[PDB]
């Protein structure tokens, strides 16, 4: 009966001026081992306030090697605060994607790889245009993150999506470690007023 | 020259270490339009931009790349359009016949990007001003007219196509090098801090590929307004984060290196899953099979950068 707290968050999310309809959550913070609690708290803030796609990354990879363990905070604090397992757990896997730097710039060249063979079937030829790339790419279906976040001290994208950052905010933040709603709240109210 | 001020802090930056390579994105021109009609802005931008080299050439930054021109403005006015190539048009009409006092310091310039999308003459220019200010070896400056990231790494999927389609590579032999060679900017090194003036905090396709790594330094200042200052600030969170940033590029590398030769020997098993061989390492069949591997992969590619200079240097000529 906590469906007062969807109401509280859905409310919150049509009030914005724009929600992104794709968002990344950046954690350049090398100081400990990132608490997934955290990290499972603000996806789950996102989709229920109505942001379709979160992609959680971690430059070395902690994340993607420890997929089932974030996948089950997620679910676990979507069953403990929003409260059929199957539906659920099939929305959380097709919303959040776990992601490392081999995604991004080492995903660019399995794209070029390709190409290239198909050009050494005879079946390509270069004469490989702008949006022959996007759609050659592992984001053939999903679109572009509309809006970052970066937690943690690095002034750095540490080679997140390279090519699908192109025209995307980036709003960074002291840290991860005990984030609070309204913390994480009026980023997207700084991102709803950004020029967009 | 520089302010005592001015000298005392770049001495006293100058301590620790030092960016090689710093990008701007210079924009806020036309928000500084208030009582000025706006080409007046854009003209006094550019002066800001020369202000800052003078900067960065007393601060011993070597390269520097900025972004002139985007493909996506374009769709501009049709009269602040064509009042930027009246612009690109006179500054590099000033780099010729100022030609010489060029010369005598070590300055080379590189115009990077699309150049098809240009007026005639100004690809003349462009290619008549680089063709003469290449082989300076002192100083740097990339000038990008008429680019966007995206479009700069799709042609360079395109030229290395090209190589398999021209027997120079085949497709095993592309890798983050390779395709790290053939982007515009394959004469620079990657640059150390990128920084974008206004409140706008959006990459805009700019180098994206180049600066996964880079120090992003975003400041609320108007770009014609830009100071030594706000120059000096950007250094400073640059040399914050360069130990960070510093470990974080030589991990990517040791694991992209240790990743490639964990797939090199891998498909080295594969055809010596086939044919009936055994893995055993008995007389190195595997470990020559995987040596001869890297050298035909080397030769090849290195072949290959070689002929796609020769190709670049002879659209110089025209």
């Amino acid at each position: 009966a906590a469906a007062h707290h969807r109401m509280r968050w859905r409310a919150d999310g049509r009030s914005l001026e724009k929600l992104p309809v794709h968002m990344g959550l950046v954690i350049t913070e090398v100081e400990q081992e990132p608490s997934f609690s955290d990290i499972a708290s603000l996806v789950v803030w996102c989709m229920a306030v109505g942001i379709s796609y979160i992609s959680v990354y971690d430059h070395q990879g902690i994340f993607k090697r420890n997929n089932s363990r974030l996948m089950d905070e997620i679910l676990k604090q979507q069953q403990e605060l929003l409260g059929d397992k199957d539906d659920q757990v099939l929305n959380c896997h097709l919303a959040v994607k776990v992601l490392s730097p081999e995604d991004g710039k080492a995903d660019i060249v399995r794209a070029a790889q390709d190409f290239c063979q198909l050009v050494a079937q005879k079946q390509k030829r270069p004469t490989l245009d702008v949006d022959t790339l996007a759609s050659l790419l592992s984001s053939n279906g999903c679109p572009d993150p509309d809006l970052v976040l970066k937690f943690g001290p690095v002034d750095s994208t540490l080679g997140f999506l390279p090519w699908h950052i192109r025209l995307t905010e980036i709003v960074s933040l002291p840290s991860h470690l005990n984030i609070s709603y309204e913390d994480f709240f009026s980023a997207l109210r700084q991102y709803a007023a950004c020029e967009q | 020259e520089l302010s005592l001020w001015e000298r005392f802090c770049a001495n006293i930056i100058k301590a620790g270490p030092m960016p090689k390579h710093i990008a701007f994105i210079m924009d806020g021109n036309r928000r500084y339009a208030k009582k000025c009609e706006r080409q007046e802005g854009h003209s006094q931008g550019f002066n800001k931009l020369a202000e800052t080299l003078r900067w960065c050439l007393n601060l011993g930054i070597l390269e520097v790349t900025v972004y002139a021109f985007s493909i996506e403005n374009f769709k501009r006015s049709k009269s602040e359009v064509d009042g930027l190539m009246d612009l690109a048009r006179q500054k590099f009409s000033r780099l010729m016949e100022e030609k010489e006092k060029l010369q005598k310091h070590g300055v080379c310039i590189r115009v990077l990007g699309d150049l098809h999308l240009l007026p005639l003459d100004l690809q003349e220019l462009i290619a008549q001003a680089v063709q003469a200010t290449k082989n300076y070896n002192k100083c740097f400056l990339n000038v990008c007219f008429a680019y966007t990231s995206r479009h700069e790494i799709s042609n360079a999927v395109r030229e290395m196509a090209w190589g398999v389609e021209q027997g120079l590579l085949d497709p095993s032999d592309i890798s983050e090098s390779l395709l790290d060679k053939c982007l515009y900017t394959n004469r620079s090194p990657h640059p150390d801090i990128l920084i974008r003036t206004s409140g706008e905090v959006r990459l805009s396709d700019f180098l994206l590929w180049q600066t996964s790594h880079s120090c992003l330094v975003f400041q609320p200042v108007l770009w014609p307004e830009y100071t030594f200052w706000n120059l000096f600030e950007a250094i400073l969170q640059f040399q914050m984060n360069h130990s960070v940033l510093q470990k974080a590029r030589d991990m990517y590398a040791e694991e992209r290196k240790r990743q490639q030769l964990e797939r090199d020997q891998a498909t080295v098993t594969e055809q010596l899953l086939r044919e009936g061989l055994q893995a055993s390492g008995d007389a190195q069949l595997r470990r020559t099979r995987l040596h001869k591997l890297s050298a035909r992969r080397e030769e090849r590619v290195q072949g290959f950068l070689q002929a796609l200079e020769l190709k670049r240097a002879d659209w110089l000529a025209r």
